[PDB]
Formats: structure tokens, sequence, C-alpha cells
């Protein structure tokens, strides 16, 4: 049942959990169902024995000059990951500690759609995608097409509260800039080019409104930051024209 | 190795119980093979004829533990003893017996095809007046027979019947368990918790599953007739192996086993009883004499054994143990120790008791005894709670720290160091303890200190005011000490006290961690793994206690780690270094990117994965190796003769070309030396 419960834990589960092979990194992996349960007693368990049912893998592939064994390290970046989950709700301190730890792993990582999309899948467990922003954002730019020319628009869509593929002309919501940039920057990188530059056009009229409001000591870097980002709006309006 | 050499020569020779049963827990457990195998078997070859039971079956476990070895000396030993012992089952002789029984199934691959040619074998040897040979080598066709299972009784049955009470019995019986695997499985689940006496006995729980019932009505009256005194064992073992109406043999069983009861075929007899509640009525009815038996460690053992068997007699039975063992407790040293294990062991619903035999103990020169009642006793004091019981445990386990204090032997010091146990916190945390620990803390001889400490720093979270200050004292005076006194061997044991005077008592290690790394790291490059595993081990935990707070050591740290690592091929105990390294980085956040400074940690690892048989390093050095993120093969790498001549000459010159590089190949080498 690897791929029913590889499809229940996307988005039954634990019926699925029981018809996997225990003689496989898997199968302890996609019980540590034990972190999904907040089962700890169980989780370190299921963990030590995703260790010890992985360990062969990296024997294995060297000989192969450990080229096919990023694979298995994958899996042992993953299973840090099921004690990091365990180490994050149990010592409050760490949650924020590692927030800047997996961020550094994350961009040693490579590149892969879906290797992002098993990281993010179990760190889903700890972290929310309306916190760590950036890894979402990255996600859909790890590609100008994704792992999949739809993926993007899910992840904005998922960001913004706002699902202007259904809410037809829409005006850009008082969101995040850096959501609305992507999504129109996507909109260039379509037939609809047009739409995209007037709503470049507007969305640059209203930073220059949002600028007015945010002169003081305690928010001077938001309107800096905004008018970094003008500047990216101003060349890719001259571009586009 | 020698000198237990000539011991196994003259213990063989041989009191004769405490030698073989002393040396048969060296067997099998140094390891070594040039003499266990080489010359020990020509002892065993020569020595074993004459040696009763229980004995010889200890005998018997050396010999299969030699065929374990499975080396050339082994291969030799194993076909040499056990084609003798294939004649030789002549009753000179016994031993050969026993040979069969184990030696046959430590190398099933040969034995496995001699099924027959040892039955044949048998039908010989048993003609000898002894009769010895008719009961135990009979008996040992088990191991001709059941290496069937791991791929002849089918005929071999009625041949039993009809060739071969002693023939057929014997051999009906081991051709029943090989049957099937669950034959002898019963057994292995029943050792969770004459001969042909026994073995028309153990034909009834086997008979009753091969053939569904006339062997069982034969077979008891068989059981009757051999007089009618036995250890009927057999209803117990069926109402495991079926429970095949075990119940209507009872009748006629249950008053011959009765009157041998009492501690007074008698080695048994409980265990004729215990099994067959699988009559509850009549178990609970007979525990009264069972009840009744003196401080033996074998009836005691079996009386709680029944209790495992039978929980809803529990009660009944473990009433009688308390009382029975308490007696012996309030009335000697000799065997109190005992009647406080079991006392304290077992399920009971006890505290002046242990002051008086204490008070026995601490005068006795017995050493053995001093060692086992210290943990004993503290096993017992378990239960506790009124004032009388808290004074109770913290005088006697203050005293025996006394002994450990003033006793100049240090395995009675360990002992009654060892016994303040953890769950007598509270009471090892009063004044009458502490202050006894103070003085163990600051005595003359360092191995009282560093067995001393870990009971303080426990007892740190209770009661700092006779303990604080002192880890505090302990702390700074220890690592001084390891370096401006020029302590030699005891160092080692300073270097102990270093993390037992730390993981418990973290009120003192924070804002001392900077005076004691600096210290502390001083001492890992100080030079010995006696003290550099336990500076590993105490900065690892100190790396965990601050976190992030130290990074500014970790350059300076890691290298050291790494470079102890590097060489764990010589200094093979640093799997410690491996956890170090984890706790250290994960601890403190440090940037993943020891792969580009320091890019020898991962081969370091990887080499661990294919070095290290040990499954707990090699899951150390996983949990290492994904620490950090996964990192891009590219990156990764950035950070980083006889065809070869053949096509380009004529053969005729490509030969001598040939020859001459692989001569000066070894010609440049070391080990040429030899060549």
């Amino acid at each position: 049942a690897r791929m029913a419960a590889a499809a229940a834990w996307g988005l039954s589960m634990e019926e699925y959990t029981c018809m996997i092979p225990r003689d496989t990194h898997d199968g302890a992996f996609y019980r540590a169902l034990a972190l999904h349960q907040d089962l700890f007693s169980l989780a370190q368990q299921c963990i030590d024995k995703a260790r010890d049912l992985l360990d062969a893998e990296l024997t294995a592939m060297a000989g192969e000059s450990y080229s096919r064994a990023y694979g298995a390290m994958v899996s042992c970046h993953m299973l840090s990951e099921l004690e990091e989950v365990i180490q994050y709700k149990l010592v409050p301190e760490r949650r924020e500690i590692i927030r800047q730890i997996w961020w550094e792993r994350l961009q040693g990582c490579q590149r892969i759609v879906e290797d992002w999309q098993k990281i993010l899948m179990v760190r889903s467990l700890v972290v929310s995608p309306h916190e760590d922003m950036r890894t979402w954002l990255k996600y859909a730019s790890l590609c100008g097409k994704s792992g999949r020319l739809a993926l993007a628009h899910k992840t904005l869509v998922l960001l913004l509260g706002v699902d202007p593929s259904r809410q037809l002309d829409h005006p850009l919501p008082t969101v995040h800039p850096q959501v609305t940039y992507a999504y129109m920057k996507n909109m260039w990188k379509s037939a609809r080019k047009i739409d995209a530059f007037q709503h470049m056009q507007h969305f640059v009229q209203t930073m220059q409104q949002q600028a007015q409001h945010a002169i003081a000591t305690e928010d001077q870097q938001h309107k800096q930051e905004l008018h970094k980002l003008m500047a990216r709006c101003f060349l890719k309006l001259g571009e586009w024209q | 190795t020698r000198f237990y050499d000539q011991l196994n020569h003259h213990i063989f020779e041989l009191e004769r119980k405490g030698g073989i049963l002393a040396i048969a827990s060296l067997i099998g457990v140094e390891g070594g093979n040039a003499t266990r195998i080489g010359r020990f078997a020509n002892y065993l070859r020569n020595l074993l004829p004459s040696n009763d039971p229980v004995v010889m079956e200890m005998a018997s476990k050396a010999i299969g533990r030699l065929a374990m070895a499975g080396d050339t000396f082994t291969a030799e030993y194993v076909e040499f003893e056990v084609k003798r012992a294939l004649e030789w089952l002549e009753g000179r002789r016994h031993a050969a017996v026993l040979v069969l029984r184990e030696l046959a199934i430590s190398v099933p691959t040969f034995f496995f095809q001699q099924v027959q040619p040892f039955f044949d074998n048998i039908f010989v040897a048993v003609w000898d007046p002894k009769q010895a040979i008719r009961e135990g080598a009979v008996a040992a066709l088990r191991a001709c027979l059941i290496l069937t299972t791991q791929r002849w009784y089918r005929h071999t049955f009625e041949e039993a019947e009809k060739g071969f009470i002693h023939g057929a019995l014997l051999i009906l019986n081991e051709l029943v368990r090989i049957s099937s695997m669950e034959g002898e499985r019963l057994r292995e689940e029943m050792e969770e918790i004459s001969l042909i006496q026994m073995t028309i006995l153990n034909l009834l729980p086997r008979l009753a599953a091969f053939r569904p019932t006339q062997y069982l009505q034969d077979t008891m009256n068989h059981v009757l007739s051999c007089e009618r005194t036995a250890a009927f064992q057999a209803l117990g073992l069926l109402s495991v192996a079926v429970r095949s109406e075990f119940k209507v043999y009872l009748p006629r069983v249950l008053d011959i086993i009765r009157a041998a009861l009492p501690p007074k075929v008698d080695a048994t007899v409980f265990t004729c009883i215990s099994m067959l509640a699988r009559i509850q009525q009549d178990i609970k009815e007979l525990l009264e004499p069972m009840l009744a038996v003196g401080l033996s460690p074998a009836l005691t053992a079996v009386l709680y054994d029944l209790s495992r068997q039978i929980p809803q007699l529990k009660k009944d039975i473990q009433d009688g143990l308390l009382k029975m063992l308490s007696l012996v407790l309030m009335h000697d040293v000799g065997s109190i120790t005992l009647a406080l294990r079991t006392l304290g062991s077992f399920e009971f619903e006890l505290t002046q008791f242990v002051r008086h035999c204490a008070d026995h103990f601490l005068n006795s020169e017995h050493k053995e005894i001093r060692m086992e009642a210290a943990r004993t006793c503290s096993r017992l004091l378990t239960p506790s709670v009124s004032q009388t019981a808290v004074q109770v445990v913290a005088d006697v386990l203050s005293k025996l720290l006394v002994v450990g204090i003033t006793d100049p032997d240090p395995d009675i010091r360990y002992c009654v160091l060892a016994s303040l146990d953890e769950r007598f916190d509270a009471h090892l945390a009063q004044a009458e303890n502490l202050q006894a620990l103070f003085v163990a803390l600051n005595d003359q001889v360092f191995e009282i200190r560093e067995l001393a400490i870990c009971t303080v720093g426990r007892l740190s979270s209770m009661n700092p005011a006779f303990v604080m200050p002192f880890l505090r004292k302990m702390l700074i005076q220890i690592l001084t000490e390891l370096e401006h006194s020029g302590i030699g061997r005891i160092k080692e044991q300073s270097a102990r006290m270093l993390g037992h005077l730390v993981s418990n008592a973290p009120r003192l290690i924070r804002p001392y961690m900077e005076p004691i790394l600096k210290a502390l790291i001083l001492k890992l490059k100080d030079p010995n793994p006696g003290v550099i595993n336990n500076v590993l081990a105490t900065i690892g935990e100190l790396a965990q206690v601050s976190g992030l707070e130290m990074r500014k050591w970790v350059d300076e740290l890691f290298i050291i780690i790494m470079d102890m690592l590097q060489d764990s091929s010589l200094l093979a105990k640093r799997q410690v270094a491996l956890w170090t390294l984890g706790q250290l980085v994960a601890s403190t956040g440090y940037v993943v990117e020891p792969y580009r400074k320091y890019p020898t940690l991962l081969e370091v690892l990887l080499n661990f994965l294919k070095t290290e048989q040990n499954q707990g390093t090699r899951r150390e050095a996983i949990r290492v190796l994904g620490l950090l993120g996964a990192l891009d093969p590219y990156k990764h790498k950035v950070n980083i003769e006889m065809l070869v001549n053949m096509g380009n000459l004529p053969l005729d010159e490509f030969y001598p070309a040939v020859s001459m590089v692989a001569l000066m190949r070894i010609f440049r080498d070391q080990s040429l030396s030899h060549h």
C-alpha cells in the first residue's frame, strides 16, 4: 500500500501504514505516523528503527561513488527532521532556533521540486505554510514551470487567501507584496501579458500610496523595502512596455 | 591464556562443580580460540568419559561452545570427537552421549545426512550391560533427528516400536517431537518461566498431538509401572502441549506426588503440580506443603515461577513466601540475602527487618555476603511511609555508605555505593546520608569519590545544602588536580568524576561553563581514552546545556573532536566522538558547512558505515550524516596495467615487460622483507 499511503500523506492512513513492509526505511519512516499521532514514546522507537533499516543502503552505493547515495542522504536528512519535530514540540526555545537552522539546511540541498515537497510534507507537522513564506515563494520560483505549471498558482493562492482564477477581475489584495509580485510575474510568463502589465502598473500606484503611511522610525524599513520593490516593478514595466 | 589453559586440564581431571561452573563462564565468553579449541579439546577428549550430571551438563555446554567457533581446529574437533562418539555412544564412556546431543547440532550441514547410521550405532551400543547407554545414548537421538526439520520418522516410528521399554520409548519420544517445530517451541515457551520414567512421562505431552488417544491410555500405565513414585511432569507438559484430557489421569497421579512436596525425583515435584493449572482448586489446596520450604534459591525460584504461571493464585503463593522469607530475615547472614532479594523483588504487600539484618551484615567478615547483602538490602528497602521506615532507609543506606568509605576492599565499596538506588531518593537526601557522602567526596581514595558523585549529583535536585557547594568545589578542584597534582592512573578516575559532577547539577554549569570548557577543552588537548572519553561526553552535555551561546568555541572544539574521530581506527571507543559532534552541532546550530571547511568529516562518517560492525555506532554515524542539510553532489565535488601495455607491442617484448613491472611493484614495497 506504498502508493495508497503516499496519497494519504498529502492533501485510511491508519490502515495503509499497516500494509507497508517493515524491512525498509519507508516502513519505519511512515510510521514515524507516530509524529502525526504525537506518540513520541513510539516515534523515538520508529526513528531508531528507520535509522537501522536505512543503514545498508548508505553502504551499498559506496561504489557508485556516492552519486545515487544522495537519495539516502535525503532520507538521512528527513530522519533528522523527524527528531526535529520531537524537539520542536518538546523544547519551545528550540522552535525558533530550528527555524534558523532548517532554513540554512534547505539552502544547501538540490533544487529538485520533489525533494522540497517531501521536506515540506514533514515540515508541515511543526510550521505553517504562512510562517516560512520564503520557502513557499522559492518553491514556486525553483523553476519557471516549477515541477508542473500549476503548483506556483496553488502555492500563491494558499499564501494569498484569494483565488484569482475563480474570483475573476478581483483587484490585487492587501497582502504581502512579494506574493502579489510573484503572481503578476507568473501571469507575464503566459499569454496574459497585457493583464500582467496593467496589474503591475496599478500595483506600483498602490505601493506609492502605501509608502505614505509608513514614515516613522518604527517602520521606515518597510518603506525602504517597498522602494526596492518599486525599482523592480519599474524595470519590469520598462521591459514589458 | 596459559593460566586458564592449564587450569582447564586440572579442572577436568578433578569442588569439581565449583571449578567447572566458574570456568563455564569464561568458556565462550573471553572469545579466545587459539587455545580454547586447540589444546582444551584434548582435555575434553580424554577426561570427560567419567563425569556425572549436572557437572557433565556444563561440560556438554562447553562442547557445543567449542563447535560454535567454526575454525580449522574446531572442524578437526567436531569430526574427530563425534566420529569416536558415534561408536562410544563401550560403557567406559558416558560423555559421548552428550557429545552427540550438542555437537551434532552445532554443525548441521554434515550431521543432517547421517540420520540412520546413528540409529544403527545406537542399536549396537545399547547392548552394554551398564544400561547407561540404553537410556542416555538412545535419548541422544534427538541429535540425529531434529535436523530433518531444517530442510525419516514416517517409517522410523514403526521401526522404533517394532525393532527397538527402553528402545522404543526413547526413540518414540524424539521421533514424535521432531514431527513439528512446535514439539520444541513448546519447551522454549515453558523455559521463560531412571531416564525411562521421565521419557514415558514425556511421551504423553507429544503422542497426544501426533495421533489424537490409545497411546496416552497405555503410556500412563507404563508411567505407573516404572515403583509408582515419579516426577510426574507428563500431565503438566501435556496441559501446555495440548491439554489432551490430561486430567483423566490425575486421580492416579496427584496422590503420588503430594508426599514429596515438602523440601525433604525431588528436584522437580513442584513442577509436576504447577503446570496442571493450564485443577486450580487442587493446586490452591496443595500450596501449603509447597510454601513450607526453607530458604533455598531453587525452591524459592520455583515458587516464583509458579506464581507467574498462575497469577490468580499468586496472592496465596506470595503471602506464603512473604512469611517464609521474612521469618529467616527476622531470625544467618549466609542465607538472609536470599530472603532479602526475593522479599524486595517479588510482588509482596519489611522495614525494621532490614535494619536488624543490616546491623548483623555490617559486622560480618564474609566479603561475599557483604557484597551481596549491600545491594540486596537496597532491593528490599524498595517499598519505603512512617517516620520509622524513613529512619530505617536512611540509616541502613548511610551505614552501607560508611562501609563504602572506610572499607579498603573496592568490590564491597562498589556494591555498597551502587546500593544507593534512585528509588530511595528523598531518603538518601537526608543529612544522615549526605554528610557521609560529603566525607566520601573529600576522601583520600578517588574511587570512592568516583562512585559517590553519581549519587550526590542525582541528589542535587533534592537537598542543595549538602550537595551544591560541594559539587562546585569538586568541579574546580578536580579539574585543577587533573593537571597541577601530577596525577597518574588516578587521573582517569578523576576524569570520570567530570561529567558525573555536571550531568545532574545544571545550576552550577551554565555560569561556570566558560572556565570549565576552557580548562576542560584544555584537558581534551592535554595529552588516554580513560580521560578523553569522559572529557568528550562531558563537553557534549555542556554544549547541550548552552546551545547556540557557545558558537564562538565550536571551531576549536569541533577540530579537536574531529581529529580524535579520525584516529578511531586505534582509539576504538571513539563512537563517543560521533555522538559529541552530533550533539554539539545540533545544540549550537553551527552553520551546516563542516563538509566545506573540514571536508574529511563526511569521508570519516562514510568510512564508519563501512568499517564499524556495531549497529549502535553506525546508527550514530547516520544521525550525524543527516544532521547537516543534504548536500548537492555538485557542491560536494567542488569542495573536494596489463591491458594498457598489451596492444602497443609484440608479445615477444610484452611478456618481459609485464614480468618486470610486477617484480618491481613488489620490489618497492616494505613487504619485500619476506620475499
